[PDB]
C-alpha cells in the first residue's frame, strides 16, 4: 500500500506521477504489467551475446578458442592449415539451434494463452477481446465457465447476492467448489450494463507478498468508503461454474498478478557429471602447462650446448638461444593439444541426443487409452536419471485420479459384503447382479452384492430406506430436474458417490428450491420441509438437518464421524457394537469412513428448543460460537443407525511403484495444499506406512527437537510426519549497531530438521504452499547435497517442478501447465519405475564408460610425441604422419565408441526391474569419480611408453634384410601407428559386453579401413590434381613386405593388452559386482 | 500424438551375445602364447649370433688415431689409409655401408628443409621454388635445384677397399654402386626435369648448392644416376629417424661357385677424407656383414620375446591356482 491509483476503470488515463521505473533509456515501460507475457528468454535480434556469453562457461570452449587465437600465428604454428573451425564450430551451432527449437514454442504458447475473447468496456459498453487486450485497472463481463483474465474485485453477477463459483484446483489440487460475494455497497446500485460507464473511487493496494492471506486496503468509492479483502477478489486459473454472467473491476493484471510473482524463475541446469568434467579439464590443462614449460627448457639447454655448436643447423636468425627456448615452449601447446581433444564435447552431443529418443520410444511407457507419447523435453540431463536420492510428490491428480466411486456400508451392524454376500446370485460368477427396476439406472458403479437389490426392490426392511433418504436429504448438491433427468449441480466432491449411487438405487431425489425438498420413494414423489439449516463445522465434523413430513413428523440425521457420534450416541444400541465391529474391520482396508444416526424428537422439545435458537439466530457476532451452544443443546441422545464408508481409486500399480523404489533406497516425500484427513488416507493406502509406525506431528516433533537441540529422536525407525504449512513455518521460524544473529539462531534448526527428517523413512506435508514446495525442496538441496527429482500433476506445483535436479510433468490429463515447464513428461505413474531402473542406470553407465575410455585413447595417442622429444632434440617434430595425426580421432577409432555409447546394456531389463538392488551404484559413484579418471590416465601413459620404446629397441638395430627398407623417419611412423590403432580397437572390443552385428562390423571396418587407406593413399591415382598433399606415398606399400616391421606389432599389442586381461579376471574373481554375481548363475 | 513404430532396434532387444569370459576361458589363451613365444625367440636368437659384424670406426678422435693427421688438413683431399683384419671368412652375398652418430638428422628445423615437387622434376619450382630452404633460396637470384638443408649437406666420402695377397698385392675389390635404394624411389618419387638427354641446358640458372663442390649433372657418367637419380643422392635423402644410423653405401656379390667372398687375412681401407663431423662428436664410421634368409641382426626382439613369453606361462599358473583356491570359497 503506497498509493498506486490503481485505476481500476479508466483506459489508460495515464495520471502517472515521476514514479516509473527511472532507467537510464526510454525503453521504459509501465509499472503496471498491460497484457505484456513476456516468459521467453531472450529475444531473437540480440539472441547471439546473450547466448554465446552463457555458452563461454564451457571451459573446454574457453580452451579451443585460445587455440584458435594461438595458432593462426603467422609465427610459430607448426600445424597445418586452422582447420579445427569444422568441429568447433558444431558444438557452439548444434546446440543453439538445440535451444531454439527447444524455447521456440513459448512464442505460439503464449500468443494462444493471451487470446480469450472476452467481453470488457474498452469504450461505452463491453467489447470482444483477446486477452493480450484487456489493460491494468479494467472492467470486465465475464460468462458462464470462463477462463479468469486478471485477478479482480467482483461488483456484481447473476446469482442473488451476486455470489460466484470459483473451482479452486488451479493454485492447489482439491476440486472442491468455493463460492465468493460480491461488493456490499453496490448489490443494489450499478448492478447492470450501463451506469457502471461514468464510475469514479479509484483504488489502491498492496504490492504482492504472495501470502494469499492478508489483502488489505479500502475503498475509494463514496458512502464511507470501506475496507478490501479476499472474499471479494478473484484469482486467475480459477475455472467458472453455475454462474452464468458477472461483473467486476480489475486490480492485479498482466504477468505480474500473484502466481507469476510467486512461480518462475529459471536457471540453466547441469547435470552432476560435467562438474567433474570441467574440473578434470582444469587438472589436465595445468598438466600441460608444466610439460611444456620443463621441455621448453630442456630445449633452451639443449641448444645452448649443441644449437649453435652445429653446422649443417643453421638458421637465418642470430636469436639468442633463451628466444628459441621461449618460441618453442608455444610449439608444444599445439602438438599437445590432443589432450582435450574436440572430438569428445561433439560426441557427448550425439551421445545424449540419441538416449532422449529411447526414453520416448519406449512402447511399455505408452499409455493405451489416452494416447499419450511419453515425450522427454530437454534431451541434455539424460545422465541424472542414474543419480536419484529425494522424489517430491504432489499428490493431488498425480497419486489419485479424481475419483470417489462409494464401496459400501452396514445395516443394524451387517456389512454389505464384496461379491454375493446373499443366498441367491451365488452360482453365477462374481459378475454384476442387475440393476434394471430403475428407471435412470445408467450406473457409473457395478457391484456384486445382491441382498441390497432383492431387499430394496421387495421391501423387507425401511432401514435402508432410512439410510438412503438420509443420503439423499443430508446432502449440499444443486439437485435440479431440468433436462429429462434430474442434474446434480454439485458443490462438494464427497457426497456425490452415494447421492448419485441413491439417485439409481430408486430413491431418486427432486428439487429442493428454497425450503422446501422433494425426493421420489422409489420414484414416487413426495415432499418436506427444512426444520433448520445445520451447516457443518470444521472442528465438527457433522452437519445436521430435520424434515417434516405432510402430514406431521419429523426426522433428525447427523452425518458424522466415529470419535464425534460415539459419545453423544443413544445408550440402548446393542447393534452400536455390531456396527462398531464392523467399522473396525473397515481399518484393515485403506477407505474413509462416515457415522449416520437420527435423533427422535417431534414436539416436546423441537419448539422449545426451537424459539430459542431462532432467537438466537440472529447476531451481530453470537452466531458461530454462541449460537453454537444452543446449536449444539439438542445434539445428545442421538439413536444410531450405522456408518458409510468411501474409498479413493487412486492409480494403478502404485503401491508396487513405491515398493520398489523403497527397495532402490530412494527417500519419497508427498508436497501437497490438501487438508489433513486425505493426507492420512493416502498414508496408508499407498502404503507408505502401515502399523510399527510412530507419526508423532509437527507437535510432537516440534517439542522433542526442541528438547534434543543418533538423530535425535527414539531410535526405531519408521517415523512418518505430518506437517501444517503453518507448524512447518514455526520449527522453520520465518514468519546501526549491526550484530545480526537471527541467522545464526537460524540454519542449525534447520540442520536439526533435515537430520530428523532423513530419520523417519517417509514425510507428509498437508496445507502448504506452492513457494513452501520448492523452498523445502532446495532446503534439503542445500544440506546433505543430493541429487532431487520433482513430479508434478498441475499449476501450483510448477514453482518445485522446476527448482529440483530434475523435473517430470504428468501429461494426457487437463495438463498442460506443468508439460510446458517440464523436463520429462509421461502419463501415469507407475511408469516411474521404468524411467529410473531401466533408463537411468543404463544412461549412467552408458555414458561413465564413454567418458572413461575417451580419455585413454587420446592420452595413448598423444604422449608419443612427449617421449619422442629427447631423440629429436625437443624440437616439436612429430612422430606421426600429418595425414594421420588429423584423421585419428575422425575416422580410425571413432565408431565403436559411438555405438558401445548408443547401444550397450548392463543386464536384460527384464531382470534389471526384477532385481533393483543394481540401481545403488549410481547413487554412490562406484563407476565415475576422482580416482578412476586419474586410472585411465595411468594406463594410457604405460601404454604410450610401450608403444614408443618397443620400435625404438627394434630401430637401434638392422631391420633390411633385402629389400633395404630400413628404419627412417617415414617407417618410424607406421610401424608405431598400425600398434596404435590396433591396441585401442581391442580395448573396446574388451569393454563392451552387448554384442551386435552392427558392432562387430563398425569394428572390424575400422581396422579395416585404416590399412585399406594405408596402401591406397600410395597410389597416385588420386595424387593427381592433388600434388601437395599427399606426400606420404610408397611409404608402408613397401614398409609392411618385410616380416621384422611385423613381429614387433605383435609384441606390443601383447604385452600392452595381456596385463589388462589380467587385471580384469583377476579383480572379476576375487571382487565380483552385482552385476556379476546376477549374470553368472543367471538361468538359476 | 500416434504410437511408435516397432522395431527391435528402437526397443533395444537386438540380438546380442554377452561375454563367456570364464576361468575356464581367460587361462589357455595366457598359455598358448607362453609357447608362441619362445620357439621364434631361440629361432630367431640364434640367426641373430649367427651373423657377423664388425664396424670400424673411421673416425679417430684420440690423438694416437692413424686418422687424427687429416682432422683439419685444409689443403688437400686427404687419401687416408687404415688396415684391419677379419678372423673367419663369410659366404653369400655382403653389404658394405656407413653409418653416423649425434647427427640430429630428425631435428624439426631441418625435416622440413626439402622441395618435394622441384625434386620430382616439375618445370614450375625448378624455376621458381617455395620459400622454406631459408638460408639458401637466391643465394644470389638463381634457383639452387637440389635445395634444402637435407640436400646440402649430404655428406662427401669416397671408400675404396683392398685385400693383400701373398706378395703384398692388395687388390681391388669388385663393388657394385646400384640398386641401393627403395624400387619406388628411383621409379615414381622424384625425377629429373624432362627433355632430351643433355642435364645442361635444362638447368639454365639452376647454380649448385653452396657446400656442394660441384654441381649434380657430373655426379656420375651414368646416364640415369646423373640428376636428380643419383643413388646416393636419394640415399641421403630418405632422413633417419634418430641420432645414430647407417646408410647403404655399397653391395657385392657372392663369387662364382663357392669360394670365400673375402677369405680372412689383413685388409686395407683407402678413403678420402672430406667431411666435418669432429665438432659435434659424430663418431662416423663404416661397418659390413652379410644377411640370410631371415634377417639382419637384432638380438633385441629375441631377447623380448624370449621374456615375454616365459612371463606370460609364468603368470598363466599363477592365475590356474587362485581362481582353484577361490573357486566356491569365499
Ligand atoms: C541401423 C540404424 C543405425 C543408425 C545409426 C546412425 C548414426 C550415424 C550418425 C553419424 C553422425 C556423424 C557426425 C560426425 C561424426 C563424428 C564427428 C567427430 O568425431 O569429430 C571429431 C573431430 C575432432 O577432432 P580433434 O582431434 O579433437 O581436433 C584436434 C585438432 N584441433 C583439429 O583441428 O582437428 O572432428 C574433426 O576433426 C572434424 C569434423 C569432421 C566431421 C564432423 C562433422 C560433425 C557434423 C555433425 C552434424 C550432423 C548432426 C545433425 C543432426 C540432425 C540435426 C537436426
Amino acid at each position: 500500500e503506497c498509493t498506486w491509483q490503481v485505476k481500476a476503470n479508466d483506459r489508460k488515463y495515464h495520471e502517472q506521477p515521476h514514479f516509473m521505473n527511472t532507467k537510464f533509456l526510454c525503453i521504459k515501460e509501465s509499472k503496471y504489467a498491460n497484457n505484456a507475457i513476456k516468459t521467453y528468454k531472450y529475444n531473437a535480434f540480440t539472441f547471439i551475446p546473450m547466448n554465446l556469453f552463457e555458452q563461454f562457461k564451457r571451459a573446454a570452449n574457453l580452451y579451443f578458442l585460445a587455440l584458435l587465437i594461438l595458432q593462426a600465428v603467422p609465427q610459430i604454428s607448426t600445424l597445418a592449415w586452422y582447420t579445427t573451425l569444422v568441429p568447433l564450430l558444431v558444438v557452439l551451432g548444434v546446440t543453439a539451434i538445440k535451444d531454439l527449437v527447444d524455447d521456440v514454442a513459448r512464442h505460439k504458447m503464449d500468443k494462444e494463452i493471451n487470446n480469450r475473447t472476452c467481453e470488457v468496456i474498452k469504450d461505452g459498453r463491453f467489447k470482444v477481446a483477446k486477452w493480450k487486450e484487456i489493460q491494468v485497472g479494467d472492467v470486465i463481463r465475464l460468462k458462464k465457465n470462463d477462463f479468469v483474465p486478471a485477478d479482480i474485485l467482483l461488483l456484481s453477477s447473476s446469482e442473488p447476492n451476486s455470489l460466484c463459483y470459483v473451482e479452486t484446483a488451479e493454485l492447489d489440487g482439491e476440486t472442491n467448489l468455493k463460492f465468493k460475494m460480491s461488493l456490499e455497497i453496490t448489490d443494489q446500485y450499478l448492478q447492470r450494463e450501463d451506469t457502471l460507464a461514468t464510475f469514479d473511487g479509484f483504488i489502491e493496494c498492496e504490492e504482492p507478498n504472495n501470502r494469499l492471506d492478508k489483502f488489505t486496503g479500502t475503498l475509494f468509492w463514496r458512502n464511507t468508503s470501506f475496507p478490501l479483502d479476499a472474499d471479494k477478489i478473484l484469482l486467475r486459473g480459477c475455472v467458472i461454474r453455475n454462474t452464468d454472467f458477472c461483473h467486476g473491476l480489475v486490480i492485479f493484471a498482466g504477468a505480474d498478478t500473484k502466481i507469476m510473482k510467486n512461480s518462475g524463475k529459471t536457471r540453466f541446469k547441469r547435470t552432476k557429471i560435467d562438474y567433474l568434467m570441467n574440473y578434470m579439464v582444469y587438472t589436465i590443462f595445468v598438466v600441460l602447462i608444466l610439460l611444456s614449460a620443463g621441455l621448453a627448457i630442456g630445449h633452451a639447454y639443449w641448444e645452448a650446448q649443441v644449437g649453435n655448436s652445429s653446422w649443417y643447423l643453421y638458421d637465418g636468425e642470430d636469436d639468442t638461444p633463451s628466444y628459441r627456448g621461449f618460441l618453442i615452449f608455444w610449439g608444444y601447446i599445439i602438438v599437445l593439444n590432443t589432450m582435450v581433444p574436440i572430438s569428445l564435447y561433439v560426441s557427448v552431443e550425439v551421445i545424449r541426443l540419441g538416449q532422449s529418443h529411447f526414453i520416448n520410444w519406449d512402447l511399455q511407457m505408452y499409455y493405451a487409452e489416452k494416447d499419450t507419447p511419453a515425450k522427454a523435453r530437454t534431451t541434455t540431463l539424460n545422465e541424472q536419471l542414474g543419480q536419484i536420492h529425494y522424489i517430491f510428490s504432489d499428490k493431488t491428480g498425480t497419486l489419485t485420479q479424481n475419483i470417489m466411486t462409494f464401496k459400501k456400508c452396514c445395516i443394524n451392524g451387517q456389512i454389505y459384503g464384496d461379491h454375493r454376500d446373499a443366498s441367491q446370485h451365488n452360482h453365477n460368477k462374481i459378475e454384476q447382479v442387475d440393476f434394471s427396476w430403475n428407471t435412470y439406472a445408467d450406473g457409473k458403479l457395478a457391484f456384486y452384492d445382491h441382498y441390497l437389490i432383492e431387499q430394496i426392490q421387495s421391501g423387507k426392511e425401511p432401514e435402508v430406506r432410512q439410510f438412503f433418504f438420509l443420503l439423499a436429504v443430508c446432502h449440499t448438491v444443486m439437485v435440479d430436474r431440468t433436462d429429462g433427468q434430474l442434474n446434480y449441480q454439485a458443490a462438494s466432491p464427497d457426497e456425490g458417490a452415494l447421492v448419485n449411487a441413491a439417485r439409481n438405487f430408486g430413491f431418486a431425489f427432486l428439487a429442493r428450491t428454497q425450503n422446501t425438498i422433494t425426493i421420489s420413494e422409489l420414484g414416487t414423489e413426495r415432499t418436506y420441509n427444512v426444520l433448520a439449516i445445520l451447516d457443518f463445522n470444521s472442528d465438527r465434523k457433522r452437519m445436521s438437518i430435520i424434515v417434516r413430513t405432510p402430514e406431521g413428523n419429523i426426522k433428525l440425521y447427523c452425518k458424522g464421524a466415529d470419535t464425534v457420534i460415539y459419545e453423544r450416541l443413544h445408550r440402548m444400541n446393542p447393534t452400536k457394537q455390531e456396527t462398531q465391529d464392523a467399522l473396525d474391520i473397515f481399518a484393515n482396508e485403506t477407505l474413509r469412513t462416515l457415522c449416520l444416526c437420527y435423533k427422535e424428537i417431534e414436539e416436546k422439545e423441537f419448539t422449545e428448543w426451537n424459539k430459542k435458537f431462532m432467537a438466537a439466530s440472529v447476531a451481530s457476532t453470537n452466531r458461530d460460537e454462541a449460537l453454537d451452544k444452543v446449536y449444539e443443546e439438542i445434539e445428545k441422545d442421538l439413536i444410531l443407525l450405522g456408518a458409510t464408508a468411501i474409498e479413493d481409486k487412486l492409480q494403478d500399480g502404485v503401491p508396487e511403484t513405491i515398493s520398489k523404489l523403497a527397495k532402490a533406497d530412494i527417500k519419497i516425500w508427498v508436497l501437497t495444499g490438501d487438508k489433513k484427513e486425505t493426507a492420512e488416507n493416502i498414508g496408508f493406502a499407498c502404503e507408505l506406512l502401515t502399523e510399527d509406525t510412530t507419526i508423532c506431528y509437527g507437535e510432537d516433533i516440534n517439542s522433542l527437537l526442541h528438547a534434543r537441540m543418533e538423530s535425535f529422536f527414539p531410535p526405531g525407525g519408521n517415523r512418518a510426519l505430518i506437517i501444517t504449512g503453518s507448524w512447518l513455518n514455526e520449527i522453520l521460524l520465518e514468519k546501526t549497531q549491526s550484530k545480526r544473529r537471527l541467522e545464526a539462531k537460524k540454519e542449525q534448526r534447520q540442520k536439526n530438521f533435515v537430520d530428523l527428517a532423513c530419520e523417519c523413512s517417509a514425510v507428509i506435508c498437508c496445507r502448504v504452499t506452492p513457494k513452501q514446495k520448492a523452498m523445502v525442496v532446495d532446503l534439503v538441496k542445500r544440506y546433505k547435497k543430493a541429487i532431487t527429482l520433482a513430479i508434478g500433476d498441475g499449476a501450483n506445483d510448477v514453482n518445485m517442478i522446476k527448482t529440483a535436479h530434475i523435473g517430470v510433468g504428468i501429461s494426457g490429463q487437463e495438463g498442460m501447465q506443468a508439460v510446458m515447464s517440464s523436463d520429462y513428461s509421461f502419463a501415469q505413474f507407475r511408469y516411474l519405475q521404468r524411467l529410473l531402473l531401466v533408463h537411468g542406470r543404463w544412461s549412467y553407465i552408458r555414458m561413465c564408460k564413454f567418458l572413461r575410455y575417451f580419455f585413454y585413447k587420446n592420452f595413448a595417442f598423444t604422449l608419443v610425441h612427449f617421449w619422442y622429444s629427447f631423440f629429436n632434440g625437443y624440437s616439436a617434430q612429430t612422430a606421426y604422419e600429418d595425414w594421420f595425426i588429423t584423421l585419428y580421432n575422425v575416422l580410425y577409432t571413432s565408431l565403436p565408441v559411438l555405438l558401445m555409447g548408443l547401444l550397450d546394456q548392463d543386464v536384460s531389463d527384464k531382470l534389471s526391474l526384477r532385481f533393483p538392488g543394481l540401481y545403488i551404484v549410481g547413487q554412490r559413484d562406484l563407476l565415475f569419480n576422482y580416482k578412476r579418471f586419474f586410472v585411465s590416465l595411468l594406463h594410457g601413459v604405460l601404454t604410450s611408453m610401450i608403444l614408443f620404446f618397443i620400435p625404438l629397441g627394434a630401430y637401434l638395430q638392422t631391420v633390411g634384410q633385402d629389400g633395404e627398407a630400413p628404419s627412417d623417419y617415414q617407417s618410424f611412423a607406421v610401424t608405431i601407428a598400425s600398434a596404435l590403432v590396433i591396441t585401442v580397437n581391442f580395448q573396446i572390443g574388451l569393454d563392451t559386453s552387448y554384442w551386435t552385428f552392427v558392432n562387430a562390423f563398425s569394428i572390424f571396418g575400422s581396422i579395416a579401413l585404416y590399412f585399406g587407406i594405408m596402401f591406397d593413399f600410395h597410389s597416385a591415382g588420386i595424387h593427381v590434381l592433388f600434388p601437395s598433399a599427399f606426400q606420404f606415398t610408397g611409404t608402408a606399400s613397401n614398409a609392411l613386405r618385410q616380416p621384422y616391421i611385423w613381429l614387433t606389432i605383435i609384441l606390443a599389442v601383447a604385452v600392452c593388452l595381456l596385463p589388462v586381461v589380467a587385471i580384469r579376471f583377476l579383480s572379476m574373481t576375487i571382487w565380483p559386482s552385482e552385476s556379476d554375481k546376477i549374470q553368472k548363475h543367471r538361468k538359476r | 500424438t500416434r504410437r511408435p513404430d516397432n522395431t527391435a532396434f528402437k526397443q533395444q532387444r537386438l540380438p546380442a551375445w554377452q561375454p563367456i569370459l570364464t576361468a575356464g576361458t581367460v587361462l589357455p589363451i595366457f598359455f598358448i602364447i607362453g609357447l608362441i613365444f619362445i620357439p621364434i625367440g631361440i629361432g630367431i636368437f640364434v640367426t641373430s649370433n649367427n651373423i657377423r659384424e664388425i664396424e670400424i670406426d673411421y673416425t679417430g678422435t684420440e690423438p694416437s688415431s692413424p686418422c687424427n693427421k687429416c682432422l683439419s688438413p685444409d689443403v688437400t683431399p686427404c687419401f687416408c689409409t687404415i688396415n684391419f683384419t677379419l678372423e673367419k671368412s663369410f659366404e653369400g652375398n655382403v653389404f658394405m655401408y656407413y653409418g653416423l652418430s649425434n647427427f640430429y638428422q630428425n631435428h624439426r628445423r631441418y625435416v622440413k628443409s626439402r622441395d618435394d615437387s622441384q625434386l620430382n622434376g616439375d618445370s614450375s619450382a625448378l624455376l621458381n621454388p617455395s620459400k622454406e630452404c631459408e638460408p639458401y633460396r637466391r643465394n644470389e637470384d638463381k634457383p639452387i635445384a637440389p635445395c634444402g638443408a637435407i640436400a646440402n649437406s649430404m655428406f662427401n666420402d669416397t671408400l675404396e677397399l683392398f685385400l693383400i695377397g701373398n706378395d703384398s698385392y692388395p687388390i681391388p675389390i669388385a663393388l657394385k654402386k646400384k640398386g641401393i635404394a627403395w624400387w619406388t624411389d628411383k621409379n615414381v618419387k622424384f625425377r629429373n626435369p624432362p627433355g632430351g638427354d643433355n642435364l645442361e641446358e635444362r638447368f639454365k640458372g639452376t647454380t649448385k648448392p653452396v657446400n656442394w663442390l660441384k654441381p649434380v649433372y657430373m655426379l656420375d657418367s651414368d646416364p640415369d644416376n646423373n640428376g636428380f637419380i643419383n643413388e646416393d643422392f636419394i640415399v641421403w635423402m630418405r632422413t633417419a629417424a634418430l641420432p645414430t644410423f647407417r646408410k647403404l653405401y655399397r653391395l657385392i656379390e657372392r663369387k662364382s661357385d663357392l669360394h670365400p667372398t673375402l677369405p680372412a687375412g689383413r685388409y686395407s681401407l683407402n678413403v678420402t677424407y672430406n667431411y666435418p663431423v669432429h665438432y659435434f662428436d659424430g663418431r662416423k664410421r663404416m661397418i659390413l656383414s652379410t644377411i640370410s634368409w631371415m634377417g639382419g641382426k637384432n638380438p633385441f626382439l629375441g631377447i623380448a620375446y624370449i621374456a615375454v613369453g616365459s612371463i606370460s606361462f609364468l603368470l598363466g599358473v599363477v592365475l590356474l591356482v587362485i581362481n582353484h583356491k577361490y573357486r566356491n570359497s569365499s
